[PDB]
């Protein structure tokens, strides 16, 4: 009934708009810009795909994506959807009825992959329509995990869920793979500033993984917890203030010399107009028993 | 591993009196300082721990204060017993600085020395060697000289002496003096004196024995 | 938890400085542990720590010379020192570190301490004391108070312990700092007071002990 009219699009100009370098930890991306003219001969229901290379996606560090409509003045020319290849299929409504001279325009962002791209460096990024394509290599720089004396830690922030209310949070700590003394971490609110997230025993939750081999740490934080022992029943988590928790390492010889990758997973509240704004805090002594500090801050913008 | 400066060297109050002992940091060490009591032929023993914590079983008297690069540790009312060396030490790195320490002395009302003497033993005759001992017993200030004399003949260079520590109970000082001779030389005189000058005596006084009698 | 310190009292230059501390009363296990040591009439010099587990700083002047290690089945650790000279000369002492952690802030502190040992750096060669008598009467005799003593004279290296009846007087007791002689030689003496009228009817012991010589020695001070 509906004819997949992707071969009959005319004057198609694909673009991908970037810099030389695509950094998605500060949460960078491109813009996909499609044009094209639709045939007079076309009718509701035809439709028309978008190919989406893998080592995109469209919901970066929100949990689902929602494809823009092409609009035509103030009316809905189509409506998209992505197919489980992670192609966008867009359906014309009756807008094109009765219409000659029909042309479409569409931007929308999209985001590196963490699990399609684990590692910094060069990517050849293809989009287009039909046999219409565009290409552009990229460096992917992922960057590197903060580092003061003996005390390494990062964080990032993805799978955020404004209809549940939920974020997650991957955190490595100690990925130098340095000797640390008592250490514990903290997870906070970042100080002046109105944050969003509720973080207490019945807001968070927390799971802890050993990693015997830093190796086997993706640069963009993509973790598959099968990869790494889950250790979560031998530290020691708690709320000892508001909007805070707690995670200690207790080992038999009071150090550790190994990373671990802390995976939180928390709620946001309805009530707030502010950003969700997050303060890891890595201590712990060093050698020479030096007492140090060290922070870093996730935030995005609501 | 942190530049510390503790004043004053060495201080005398009297009893009741309020004490203060300072440390100075050449640079921050937040809280990270502790203190430490040395009584006389004991080691160190911790008072104080991160800049105001009281050890178990020490007396409320004591008090630590202070953070960043100045810290003070306080003695409300000092007691007989709380007679040491005082010791900062901070803990911001190893190796920790230890402060130069304080001398506390305790201030007392004047006390004269008992003035006894000892002869030689028989047994120490025997080896070829006489040592005659003086003592004075109780006393304060620690300020006295003692005087030998063998058959009135003034002794120089052939005695030694030394002074006990200040007591913990009564805060006065003790004193003993040996003099040295051959048998030989013990046994060809008669008259063994010590004599001692002291604040609490009203002129010198003479302890002596006669070899024999 | 007690400490104690042991090993020679006694070093030759350019030779090594063994001791061990032993734990008692607790276990060695899950902590760190210290040595500081104080040349006579000085201050404190930290000289490094060791974990149970075997791991160990040093302080940067000494460490070309320092070796710790621990057994822990024994409950003890122990520090060698290389390279001995006469700055070496020091009481050594052994202590449990604690590190003040997250609830403290960082920081760290020592407690408890064991009871420091004397080392002597020395070419010399150890001599045990001989002990004399220092006996009551009437010119040890005033107000009540008897004093009487011992000599404990000619030996080397220091220290010298006395002790009166065992322990079972502590009351009156004064030994005095030891004197050098000419002789390279030290000599002390140790005196106490009693009631004048308990030397008719108690029996007073001096307890010497020249642990550098194993040399001991128990006198008994009679009236003259």
């Amino acid at each position: 009934a509906g004819t997949d009219i992707t071969n009959q699009l005319t004057d198609v100009k694909v673009t991908i708009d970037s810099g030389t370098t695509v950094y998605p930890h500060q949460a960078g991306y491109v813009k996909l810009n499609y044009g094209f003219s639709v045939p007079n001969s076309a009718v509701k229901g035809d439709t028309f795909k978008i190919t989406v290379p893998k080592e995109l996606n469209l919901n970066g560090v929100t949990s689902t994506a929602k494809v823009p409509p092409i609009m035509a003045g103030d009316q809905v020319l189509a409506n998209g959807v992505i197919d489980s290849d992670g192609n966008v299929i867009y359906t014309f409504t009756d807008y094109v009825d009765n219409k000659e001279n029909v042309t479409a325009n569409i931007t929308m962002p999209a985001y590196i992959d963490p699990e399609n791209v684990t590692k910094t460096g060069n990517v050849t990024l293809t989009t287009g329509i039909g046999t219409n394509t565009a290409s552009k290599t990229v460096l992917i720089d992922y960057e590197k995990y903060g580092q003061f004396h003996n005390l390494s830690i990062k964080g990032t922030i993805d799978q955020i869920d404004k209809t549940n209310n939920t974020y997650r949070q991957t955190i490595y700590v100690n990925p130098s793979g340095d000797n640390v003394v008592l250490p514990a971490l903290t997870g906070n609110l970042i100080p002046n500033t109105k944050s969003n997230a509720l973080i207490d025993a019945k807001n968070t939750d927390i799971k802890v993984y050993r990693v015997d081999n830093a190796n086997d740490l993706s640069e963009s934080y993509y973790v598959n917890p099968s990869d790494f022992e889950d250790v979560t029943n031998q530290v020691r988590i708690s709320f000892p203030n508001a909007n805070q928790y707690k995670v200690e390492f207790p080992t038999d010889d009071d150090q550790i010399t190994t990373p671990y990758i802390v995976v939180v997973n928390g709620h946001i509240d309805p009530a707030s107009t502010g950003d969700l704004a997050l303060r890891s805090t890595f201590y712990g002594y060093d050698s020479n028993f030096i007492w140090r500090s060290m922070s870093w801050d996730n935030e995005v913008a609501f | 591993d942190i530049v510390m400066t503790q004043s004053p060297s060495s201080l005398s109050a009297s009893v009741g009196d309020r004490v203060t002992i300072t440390c100075r940091a050449s640079q921050s060490i937040t809280s990270y300082l502790n203190w430490y009591q040395q009584k006389p032929g004991k080691a160190p023993k911790l008072l104080i721990y991160a800049s105001s914590s009281l050890q178990s079983g020490v007396p409320s008297r004591f008090s630590g204060s202070g953070s960043g690069t100045d810290f003070t540790l306080t003695i409300s009312s000092l007691q007989p017993e709380d007679f040491a060396t005082f010791y900062c030490q901070e803990s911001y790195s190893t190796p920790p600085t230890f402060g130069q320490g304080t001398k506390v002395e305790i201030k007392r009302t004047v006390a004269a020395p008992s003035v006894f003497i000892f002869p030689p033993s028989d047994e120490q005759l025997k080896s070829g060697t006489a040592s005659v001992v003086c003592l004075l017993n109780n006393f304060y200030p620690r300020e006295a000289k003692v005087q030998w004399k063998v058959d009135n003949a003034l002794q120089s260079g052939n005695s030694q002496e030394s002074v006990t520590e200040q007591d913990s109970k009564d805060s006065t000082y003790s004193l003993s003096s040996t003099l040295t001779l051959s048998k030989a030389d013990y046994e060809k005189h008669k008259v063994y004196a010590c004599e001692v000058t002291h604040q609490g005596l009203s002129s010198p006084v003479t302890k002596s024995f006669n070899r024999g009698e | 938890v007690q400490l104690q310190e042991s090993g020679p009292g006694l070093v030759k230059p350019s030779e090594t400085l063994s001791l061990t501390c032993t734990v008692s009363g607790g276990s060695i296990n899950n902590s760190y542990w210290s040595w500081i040591r104080q040349p006579p009439g000085k201050g404190l010099e930290w000289i490094g720590y060791l974990y149970s587990s075997g791991r160990t700083n040093y302080t940067p002047s000494l460490k070309s010379r320092v070796t710790m290690s621990v057994d822990t089945s024994k409950n003890q650790f122990s520090l060698k020192l290389s390279s001995v000279t006469a700055a070496d000369t020091a009481l050594y002492y052994c202590a449990r570190t604690h590190l003040g952690g997250f609830h403290y802030g960082g920081g760290f502190w020592f407690d408890p301490w064991g009871q420091g040992t004397l080392v002597t750096v020395s070419s010399a060669s150890t001599k045990g004391p001989s002990v004399f008598p220092l006996a009551p009467s009437s010119k040890s005799t005033s107000g009540g108070t008897a004093a009487l003593g011992c000599l404990v004279k000619d030996y080397f290296p220091e220290p010298v312990t006395v002790s009166w009846n065992s322990g079972a007087l502590t009351s009156g007791v004064h030994t005095f700092p030891a004197v050098l002689q000419s002789s390279g030689l030290y000599s002390l003496s140790s005196v106490v007071t009693v009631p004048s009228s308990s030397l008719g009817t108690q029996t007073y012991i001096c307890n010497v002990n020249h642990k550098p010589s194993n040399t001991k020695v128990d006198k008994k001070v009679e009236p003259k």
